[PDB]
């Protein structure tokens, strides 16, 4: 409910509005930390431990769904116990920045980001697998509806609950920003809370990057299997022959998405294009295959192009090859919307600067 | 039970969290406005149908481009917000939030909500915008945006007064059932 109306009922009458607001935000943080711990313990008790002991799936698939749940629990449980220890010494919480730095700064940061990234990075993949399994295996579907019918799931499904770690991590900067707001400035307390908030954003940046690379890798592995580099081993021009063995797995993806290729005299091509670190790859989607085929090269080395926005067309943009060997080739590419063109431009230009 | 999933998207401090709190509670947070809204199942009735509507906040996810999509799978309806007191938030609807919602939730109904409608006629608000040659978003502007993004429907509310909050979610639930 509320800090005011429960703890510190007799002691509220003395404080300022700012010290009340400060006490409320600290209380909400404390209370939602206990509430997160309770969710993690639902995941443990209702899902993970039963899935393990009853052998609902192979240990290897289970390890990819709950890589490190016990360590995730302890990362929050110990922080929670320290919270309880502070609450004991009086209903008005004094300085709190040390408690924050003890979770979000130095070694404590390194640990938390490591553990949160391990838990989340692969999660979207693991949930697709559990969806498939639910659909193909009746004992597993039954187990899932049995488990999800438990009152502690609060009418939510595994895939609703398992995302709470990531959601909890995004709350921390908001909670801190709100504690800072009601802290008297010029204080070390304020300066250290500001540090802790800046460190949380950094942790979130780290987890963001971890999900990103794990998803991107798995995507690229799948594209490689569908990759058809037939028409390129003999080809029509040696501007294309070196990419006969492309292997998308050795590259890092920056971006991807559908583009329309204005190639000829009112003749177009709907492509699926991958912006990699070094290359822009143009592919044709047959339906379940990715075609590397040429006339124009399907692969453009980013170090040897320029990006120009089209004057009259708010959706299109040009990619111009600057290599003296590689004839008067402008690639005209059309994005979905003007916004799509924007982000396609910004990323193409950035990648080109770094190439 | 008819189970449906709602995800609210939009720029930060355009009051997403606050919108969800008043709906699920039927009351505006009097003494203290919470920062935290946990994943929550609201009971809502429309056209004679009981629906368990799962409410998902994305407050805090605005800067993390690869943490956001995690909330998107299996969504039944998207509540896209802007704030009537920030024409910035509105330009961001076509520029950031609809290409993203259309990419990760193809064919999922979208309702467009202008929050803080109680700020179309705030004098303090009006001045601030007139600085940057702006003004509170007009109903027609929100409705025109709604038509351009192919939204299911356009809605306005004020979390402060509760006005329009109930109808916002009623609309979102009908969209989920479509």
């Amino acid at each position: 409910q509320n800090w005011q109306h429960t703890v510190g009922k007799d002691v509220v009458a003395g404080l300022t509005q700012r010290e009340i607001d400060r006490q409320e935000v600290i209380n909400e943080l404390f209370v939602t930390e206990a509430s997160h711990l309770r969710t993690l313990r639902v995941l443990d008790l209702i899902f993970y431990q039963r899935m393990k002991k009853e052998n609902l799936m192979p240990r290897e698939e289970l390890a990819r769904l709950f890589p490190n749940l016990p360590e995730l629990i302890e990362i929050h449980n110990s922080w929670c116990e320290a919270m309880k220890k502070l609450r004991e010494e009086g209903p008005i919480i004094k300085e709190i920045s040390d408690l924050m730095l003890a979770r979000f700064d130095g070694p404590a940061r390194e640990e938390l980001q490591q553990v949160a990234a391990q838990f989340c990075s692969y999660q979207s993949i693991a949930l697709e697998l559990i969806k498939t399994k639910q659909r193909k295996e009746s004992r597993f579907q039954l187990f899932m509806q049995e488990a999800e019918s438990h009152p502690q799931c609060r009418r939510l499904q595994l895939r609703d609950l398992i995302i709470s770690e990531m959601q909890r991590l995004t709350k921390y900067p908001l909670l801190l920003e709100s504690i800072i707001k009601h802290t008297e400035g010029g204080t070390s307390e304020h300066e250290k809370l500001c540090r802790a908030r800046d460190q949380c954003r950094e942790i979130l940046k780290y987890v963001n990057e971890a999900v990103k690379q794990t998803e991107n890798r798995h995507r690229l592995e799948g594209y490689q299997k569908r990759l058809d580099a037939t028409a390129l081993e003999r080809a029509s021009n040696p501007l294309a022959a070196e990419f006969k063995s492309l292997d998308l797995t050795t590259r890092k993806m920056i971006h991807e998405g559908p583009l329309t290729w204005r190639i000829s005299k009112d003749k177009t091509l709907d492509l699926h294009v991958l912006l990699l670190e070094d290359l822009l790859v143009l592919l044709q989607k047959q339906d379940e295959k990715l075609l590397l085929k040429c006339t124009f090269s399907p692969v453009l080395k980013l170090n040897a192009v320029l990006i120009r926005s089209v004057a009259t067309d708010k959706r299109a943009f040009f990619i111009i090859c600057t290599s003296k060997l590689g004839p008067p080739q402008i690639y005209e590419l059309v994005a979905l919307t003007s916004s799509d063109k924007n982000t396609w431009m910004e990323l193409l230009e950035e990648a080109v600067r770094n190439a | 039970a008819i189970r449906k999933k709602l995800v609210i998207v939009g720029d930060g401090a355009c009051g997403k969290t606050c919108l969800l709190i008043v709906n699920s509670k039927d009351q505006f947070p009097e003494v203290y406005v919470p920062t935290v809204f946990e994943n929550y199942v609201a009971d809502i009735e429309v056209d004679g149908k009981q629906v368990e509507l799962a409410l998902w906040d994305t407050a805090g996810q605005e800067d993390y481009d690869r943490l956001r999509p995690l909330s998107y799978p299996d969504t039944d309806v998207i509540l896209m917000c802007f704030s009537i007191d920030s024409p910035d938030s509105l330009e961001n609807i076509p520029e950031k939030w609809t290409p993203e919602v259309k990419h990760f939730c193809p064919n999922v109904p979208i309702i467009l909500v202008g929050n803080k409608k109680d700020l179309r006629n705030d004098e303090h608000t009006r001045r601030e915008l007139a600085k940057m040659k702006q003004e509170p978003v007009k109903p027609e502007e929100g409705r025109d945006m709604a038509n351009r993004i192919g939204a299911f429907g356009y809605m306005e509310c004020s979390a402060k007064t509760k006005d329009g909050v109930r109808e916002v979610f009623e609309m979102a639930t009908r969209a989920a059932l479509q």
